C-alpha cells in the first residue's frame, strides 16, 4: 500500500486521519483495507465522520464511532459539472431508519411518510428517496461536487499483509554494520559466501545455533556475516615506582585491525622484539 | 450434473520411510537437527485407494485430520485436482486445486461441491462444483504434475496458513512405496485463514464420445499426519539425505537422546516408563439442599459500611 | 465495463405507440435493479419507472398505463412499452443500472411527439 502516490494525487480538502497519524500509515501493516468512493456536495464532507449527523451520515454514508482509516476529499468541478447540471449523481434523503456503519441500500422503494400506502405509485405523501445532485460550475464552493475516498483499515486474527513499500538502501560490504535484513537484525562483517543456499532457505545456522549465513532479498546472493573483532586488553607494566611505560595486548586480534609487534596471543603495543 | 461414478476400494500396506519434507526455510550445512512437528511416522497404517469407473455413491469424503499425504504412481493426466474444506458447500469457504498442462489454478470461492466431483476433458470444472460464489482467492503458477514416477504431496493447515510440499521421484518394479528416502520440498504457501476438515481427491474423465466417459481406474495413497519428534540429517548441500524417527523403536529413542546416528557399545538412559490412568472418579457430598444466595442479593436494604452485615454459609449446594 | 445498449427512439404522432429496449452488457452484478430517467430539453433529470430483480415495480410519476415495464430473465433486459403518447413526454430517456457497487448510465434515446 504506497500512500506516497495517495498524498502526491492532488491538492486535498480534508485528509483527516481517526485512530491512526498520516507519518505512521507507511510502517504500520494492516491485515484489510476498504476504499470507499463516492461524490457529495462540499458542505457534506464534515458529515463523513464518526459520531456526525446528517442526511449523508444518516441514510447515505456512515462510519462507526470507533473508525479506523482516513478520510480524503478533493474537488471535481471539471469532472463532476456541467452547464446543462450532472443529474447522474444521486443521493439518499428519505429513510425510515438510520444507515449503520458501513452500511449500503440500494433498494428504491418509494418513502411512505403517511397512513396512506403509497401503493408503488409517486403522489401526495410519498417521495422518492433518491434526488439527484445537480452540479453546476457555477455553484458556491459549499454547493461544488467534491470526491472523497474514505480508507478503513481493520486488523483481524489473519496475518497482515498491506503496508507501505520496504526501501532497499544500498549494499556494502567488507565492513563492520549494522545490518537488517527481513527483520532479523544484527551487526557484521557481510564477505564473500561459498555457500550454496537452497531457494526456499533464507538464513543459515552454525552447530552452535548462530546465525552464520544470509541471503540478500534484493539480488539472490549468499553472504557470509562474520562478527566484528572484539578482544580483551591486557596491560604490561612494571612497578609504577620503577617506571610508568606500559604496553597493551589487544588478545587473540591481527594488527592489521586496531613499535608495533604480532605474537600468537595477539597484537602487542609498546614493546619492541629483541632476538 | 453431479453424477456418482466412482467406485472406490481400499487396502492396507506399510508407509516405509516416507513422509518427511523441510519444517523451515532456514539452510543448514552437514548437521543433526532435531524437531517436534506434524509428520508421517515410519512404518506405519498407509491406506491405498483404488478408484475405477466403469461406461451409486462410493467415494467417502476422507477427513482432513491433522494433515494429508497423498503419494500417486499414475501420470499428471489421470489426477489433476483436490478439493478442500469443512462442508465442502456453499454455505463455508472451500479450496479448489485444479492442474492441466499448461499451469495450475487454485482457487478459494464458496464451492458447492457435488457428491461425485470430477474434472470432464476443453476442461469443464462446473462438474466438480455447480456454483461458486463469495469467490476471495484465486492463484495461477506453474504446473506441479510434470510426466514410473511417484508425486507425493503433503498438506498442513496451521494458524490459517496452508502449505502444499511436493516430490517427483522416479520408481523402478519395486513397490509404488520403495525404500530409500526423498525429501518433499515446499512449493505453494497460501494465507487462506479458513477452516478444512475433509478433503477429496479429484479425478480426470475422458468423454467416450460414442457411458458417455471412459472407464478408468486411478491408484493413490492416503496417509495421516501426526505431531512427532524427527532428527534430520541436513548434508553439505542441505539436503535431507535420512531422519529418525524420536518414538519408533528404543533404539532410535537412544539415537534421539545422543543426537547422533551411530550408537557405542554401551547402556544408555533413555526415559521414564509410567502407567496412565484408565478412567476418572469424582466423589461429593450427599447434601442436596441448595444455598440462599438470593437472600443476601436481592435483598432491599443493606446496612451502612462502618456497620456491614455479615452472614455464614454453610450445609449447602 | 458495461455497456447499455438502448433502442427504439424516434418520431411518433400524438397517440401512438413504440417499445424502448435496455440490454445490459458486462458486469451488471447479480442483485440488479433496472430503471429509467427523463430529460426534459434544457430541464431537470426525473425517475420514469424502475423494475427491480423480485419482479417489484416503481413507477415514479402518476403514469401508470402510460408505461409498462416486461422483464427478461433469459437475457436479463429490460423493455418499455408506451402507448397513449401525449405530447408532455418529450424527453430523451437515460436506463439506470445500480448493479451492487457501481452504478452505470445509458447512451440515449430521443423520444419525440407533436402534432
Ligand atoms: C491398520 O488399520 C486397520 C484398521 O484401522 C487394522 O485392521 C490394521 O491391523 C492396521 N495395520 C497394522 C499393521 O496394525
Ligand atoms: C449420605 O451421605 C452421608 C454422609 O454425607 C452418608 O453417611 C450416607 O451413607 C449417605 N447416604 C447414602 C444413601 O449413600
Amino acid at each position: 500500500a504506497d500512500y506516497s502516490v495517495i498524498y502526491n494525487f492532488a491538492p486535498f480538502f480534508a485528509f483527516k486521519c481517526y485512530g491512526v497519524s498520516p507519518t505512521k500509515l507507511n510502517d504500520l501493516c494492516f491485515t484489510n483495507v476498504y476504499a470507499d468512493s463516492f461524490v457529495i456536495r462540499g458542505n457534506e464532507v464534515s458529515q463523513i465522520a464518526p459520531g456526525q449527523t446528517g442526511n449523508i451520515a444518516d441514510y447515505n454514508y456512515k462510519l462507526p464511532d470507533d473508525f479506523t482509516g482516513c478520510v480524503i476529499a478533493w474537488n471535481s468541478n471539471k469532472l463532476d459539472s456541467k452547464p446543462s447540471g450532472n443529474y447522474n449523481y444521486l443521493y439518499r434523503l428519505f429513510r425510515k431508519s438510520k444507515l449503520k456503519p458501513f452500511e449500503r441500500d440500494i433498494s428504491t422503494e418509494i418513502y411512505q411518510a403517511g397512513n396512506k400506502p403509497c401503493n408503488g405509485v409517486a403522489g401526495p405523501n410519498c417521495y422518492s428517496p433518491l434526488q439527484s445532485y445537480g452540479f453546476r460550475p457555477t455553484y458556491g464552493v459549499g454547493h461544488q461536487p467534491y470526491r472523497v475516498v474514505v480508507l478503513s483499515f481493520e486488523l483481524l486474527h489473519a496475518p497482515a499483509t498491506v503496508c507501505g513499500p520496504k526501501k532497499s538502501t544500498n549494499l556494502v560490504k567488507n565492513k563492520c554494520v549494522n545490518f537488517n535484513f527481513n527483520g532479523l537484525t544484527g551487526t557484521g562483517v557481510l564477505t564473500e559466501s561459498n555457500k550454496k543456499f537452497l531457494p526456499f532457505q533464507q538464513f543459515g545456522r552454525d552447530i552452535a545455533d548462530t546465525t552464520d549465513a544470509v541471503r540478500d532479498p534484493q539480488t539472490l546472493e549468499i553472504l557470509d556475516i562474520t562478527p566484528c573483532s572484539f578482544g580483551g586488553v591486557s596491560v604490561i607494566t612494571p612497578g609504577t615506582n620503577t617506571s610508568n611505560q606500559v604496553a597493551v595486548l589487544y588478545q587473540g586480534v591481527n594488527c592489521t585491525e586496531v613499535n608495533v609487534f604480532q605474537t600468537r596471543a595477539g597484537c602487542l603495543i609498546g614493546a619492541e622484539y629483541v632476538n | 450434473q453431479c453424477v456418482n461414478l466412482i467406485t472406490r476400494t481400499q487396502s492396507y500396506t506399510n508407509s516405509f520411510t516416507r513422509g518427511v519434507y523441510y519444517p523451515d526455510k532456514v539452510f543448514r550445512s552437514s548437521v543433526l537437527h532435531s524437531t517436534q512437528d506434524l509428520f508421517l511416522p515410519f512404518f506405519s497404517n498407509v491406506t491405498w485407494f483404488h478408484a475405477i469407473h466403469v461406461s451409486r455413491f462410493d467415494n467417502p469424503a476422507l477427513p482432513f485430520n491433522d494433515g494429508v499425504y497423498f503419494a500417486s504412481t499414475e501420470k499428471s493426466n489421470i489426477i489433476r485436482g483436490w478439493i478442500f474444506g469443512t462442508t465442502l458447500d456453499s454455505k463455508t469457504q472451500s479450496l479448489l486445486i485444479v492442474n492441466n498442462a499448461t499451469n495450475v489454478v487454485i482457487k478459494v470461492c464458496e464451492f458447492q461441491f457435488c457428491n461425485d466431483p470430477f474434472l470432464d476433458v476443453m476442461e469443464s470444472e462446473f462438474r466438480v462444483y455447480s456454483s461458486a460464489n463469495n469467490c476471495t482467492f484465486e492463484y495461477v503458477s506453474q504446473p506441479f504434475l510434470m510426466d514410473k514416477n511417484l508425486r507425493e504431496f503433503v498438506f498442513k493447515n496451521i494458524d490459517g496458513y496452508f502449505k502444499i510440499y511436493s516430490k517427483h521421484t522416479p520408481i523402478n518394479l519395486e513397490r509404488d512405496l520403495p525404500q530409500g528416502f526423498s525429501a518433499l520440498e515446499p512449493l505453494v504457501d497460501l494465507p487462506i485463514g479458513i477452516n478444512i476438515t475433509r478433503f477429496q481427491t479429484l479425478l480426470a474423465l475422458h468423454r467416450s464420445y460414442l457411458s458417455g466417459w471412459t472407464a478408468g481406474a486411478a491408484a493413490y495413497y492416503v496417509g495421516y499426519l501426526q505431531p512427532r519428534t524427527f532428527l534430520l540429517k541436513y548434508n553439505e548441500n542441505g539436503t535431507i539425505t535420512d531422519a529418525v524417527d524420536c518414538a519408533l523403536d528404543p533404539l532410535s529413542e537412544t539415537k534421539c537422546t545422543l543426537k547422533s546416528f551411530t550408537v557405542e557399545k554401551g547402556i544408555y538412559q533413555t526415559s521414564n516408563f509410567r502407567v496412565q490412568p484408565t478412567e476418572s472418579i469424582v466423589r461429593f457430598p450427599n447434601i442436596t439442599n441448595l444455598c440462599p444466595f438470593h437472600e443476601v442479593f436481592n435483598a432491599t436494604t443493606f446496612a451502612s459500611v462502618y456497620a456491614w452485615n455479615r452472614k455464614r454459609i454453610s450445609n449447602c449446594v | 465495463q458495461v455497456q447499455l445498449q438502448e433502442s427504439g427512439g424516434g418520431l411518433v404522432q400524438a397517440g401512438g405507440s413504440l417499445r424502448l429496449s435496455c440490454a445490459a452488457s458486462g458486469s451488471i452484478f447479480s442483485p440488479n435493479t433496472m430503471g429509467w430517467f427523463r430529460q426534459a430539453l434544457g430541464k431537470q433529470r426525473e425517475g420514469v419507472a424502475f423494475i427491480s430483480s423480485i419482479a417489484s415495480t416503481s413507477y415514479w410519476l402518476p403514469v401508470k398505463g402510460r408505461f409498462t415495464i416486461t422483464r427478461d430473465n433469459t437475457k436479463n433486459t429490460v423493455h418499455l412499452q408506451m402507448n397513449s403518447l401525449i405530447p408532455e413526454d418529450t424527453a430523451v430517456y437515460y436506463c439506470y443500472a445500480v448493479d451492487k457497487s457501481q452504478d452505470y448510465w445509458g447512451q440515449g434515446t430521443q423520444v419525440t411527439v407533436s402534432s
